[PDB]
């Protein structure tokens, strides 16, 4: 759910780090 | 009212870079 | 001799667009 | 296997169409 | 007229296909 | 209130690609 | 040996910008 | 002829200015 | 001051030319 | 309410190009 | 033999993003 | 000297971190 969390607010680096393999 | 199409293009670029040459997925869904 | 790192960035951009807002996975491996 | 098929030769649109969900 | 048709709504692939030579 | 300048840049990229190395013209006008 | 496809994409971007919101034509041919 | 002039050598700004309408 | 002049209104080419070295 | 972060990325691309190949500085401040 | 002009455009994009809205300078020289 | 270090080899994140203000 990156479109409903980063588009409304730049997600943190940690939150985006849990999306990589 | 375009915006989500260009918004998802600004993340993909700042997504594969975070990994660092490892691999990732992009599935936009609830 | 960089080239694979920039070459993989030229496809991702021309990949999510083909779908048309659906979803796709990028996993570089033999 | 997009790195070993498109980086060495622009893959066709049909071949790249079989990579989308 | 792509600025007054795609900017307000992602034009379809067929509509954008009639713009190429 | 910028938006049309960045909106026309998101199409050109997804325009020449559709052709496939053939050619296209970009003329914004009524 | 890709290179002309990615080379024509680096010009289009630096082409419509030069105009300044006027219009241009891209026809690759001898 | 931008593919056979800028791809082999960054064309000058004046040469690229004679391509706009 | 490009963020408070171009983000609110596409700055002109001359104004953006006075920002290069 | 993101917008300034993506707006500053639309200028940098249209900034180093204006120079051509000389150099430039990007310091966002009052 | 273009390549350095497109190579410096792949870094700028992946440079201002690292900062995170702070500021940076680009001066290509020995 | 980013052109003579990253263009020949993707510089590391730490090396590129010493280039920000
Ligand atoms: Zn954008
Ligand atoms: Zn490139």
């Amino acid at each position: 759910g990156i479109v409903e969390q980063c588009c409304t607010s730049i997600c943190s680096l940690y939150q985006l780090e849990n999306y990589c393999n | 009212f375009v915006n989500q199409h260009l918004c998802g293009s600004h993340l993909v670029e700042a997504l594969y870079l975070v990994c660092g040459e490892r691999g990732f997925f992009y599935t936009p869904k609830t």
